[PDB]
C-alpha cells in the first residue's frame, strides 16, 4: 500500500518549481533533500536521505512513481539504493532525468522502511516539472508583440487571478520569473508595474514558445497571470505553476 | 547531524 | 495587450 501525500507535500512542492535546492519533507525520523540541476531537456536531482535517529532503517525503499502518461513524456533513470541506513547516517541517489515531450504530472516519491517494530510509509510530490525545461528567450517588444498576436486562438491562452501569498515585492517577483525559467522582457508592457516575459520549452520531440505577462494589482493584493503558447496544455500547466510563487 | 548535506 | 487587469 502507498501512502497518502503527506500534510504540506503541495505547498512545498511549490517552492521547489521556481529553485532546484531544498528540504521536500522532513518528520521525526527522516529528512528528505533535493539538489538539482536543468540543461536543455536534462537533468540530474540528487535525492537525500536522512535518518535523523539512533536506529537503523532497515528494508529502506524509495520508489519513484509516474503515471502511465508520464512515462511516455518523462524519463527517469536511477541506481538501487542500499536497504540499510544507519541511525545518523545519510545517504542519496541520483535521479538523471530526460524529457522527451511535454507533461502535466508530477512523479511520487514514495519512501517505505522499518524503523524497529514499526512500518513506515511516505509519500510526497517530486518536483520535476516542465518550467525546469523552460529556457530564457531574451527579444525586443516589436518581436514580443509579434509572437504575441500569433498566438491569438482561444485555447492557446490561459488565464488566472489570484491573491497574493507574498509581499508583492518588485525584485523578488522579477527573481521568481527568471528562476522560473522566463526571460524578464522590460519595456514591453507600457506600464512598468506589469512583468513580461519569454521562454522556450526543451523536450526531446518538440520545443514551445510561451509568453506571459504579469500583472499586479497592490492595492487590491491581486495578480492576473496571462500565458500564451503553441500547446494548450503547456499554457494550462506553466499558468497553474507559475500562479503560485506570488 | 553535521556530516549531512544541507539545504539552506 | 487586449485588455487591462488593472483600468
Ligand atoms: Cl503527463
Amino acid at each position: 500500500i502507498l501512502a497518502p501525500l503527506a500534510p504540506g507535500s503541495e505547498d512545498n512542492f511549490a517552492r521547489f518549481v521556481c529553485k532546484n535546492n531544498g528540504v521536500l519533507f522532513e518528520n521525526q525520523l527522516l529528512q528528505i533533500g533535493l539538489k538539482s540541476e536543468f540543461r536543455q531537456n536534462l537533468g540530474r536531482m540528487f535525492i537525500f536521505y536522512g535518518n535523523k535517529t539512533s536506529t537503523q532503517f532497515l528494508n529502506f525503499t524509495p520508489t519513484l512513481i509516474c503515471a502511465d502518461d508520464l512515462q511516455t513524456n518523462l524519463n527517469l533513470q536511477t541506481k538501487p539504493v542500499d536497504p540499510t541506513v544507519d541511525g545518523g547516517a545519510q545517504v542519496q541517489q541520483v535521479i538523471n532525468i530526460e524529457c522527451i515531450s511535454d507533461f502535466t504530472e508530477a512523479p511520487v516519491l514514495n519512501i517505505q522502511f522499518r524503523y524497529g517494530g514499526t512500518f513506515q510509509n511516505v509519500s510526497v510530490k517530486l518536483p520535476i516539472t516542465l518550467n525546469k525545461f523552460f529556457q530564457p528567450t531574451e527579444m525586443a517588444s516589436q518581436d514580443f508583440f509579434q509572437r504575441w498576436k500569433q498566438l491569438s486562438n482561444p485555447q492557446q491562452e490561459v488565464q488566472n487571478i489570484f491573491k497574493a501569498k507574498h509581499p508583492m515585492d518588485t525584485e523578488i517577483t522579477k527573481a521568481k520569473i527568471i528562476g522560473f525559467g522566463s526571460a524578464l522582457l522590460e519595456e514591453v508592457d507600457p506600464n512598468p508595474a506589469n512583468f513580461v516575459g519569454a521562454g522556450i520549452i526543451h523536450t526531446k520531440t518538440t520545443q514551445i514558445g510561451c509568453l506571459l505577462r504579469l500583472e499586479p494589482n497592490l492595492q487590491a493584493q491581486m495578480y492576473r497571470l496571462t500565458l500564451r503558447t503553441s500547446k494548450d496544455t503547456v499554457s494550462q500547466r506553466l499558468c497553474e505553476l507559475l500562479s503560485e510563487q506570488f | 547531524p553535521k556530516g549531512w548535506v544541507t539545504f539552506e | 495587450f487586449e485588455d487591462n487587469f488593472v483600468p
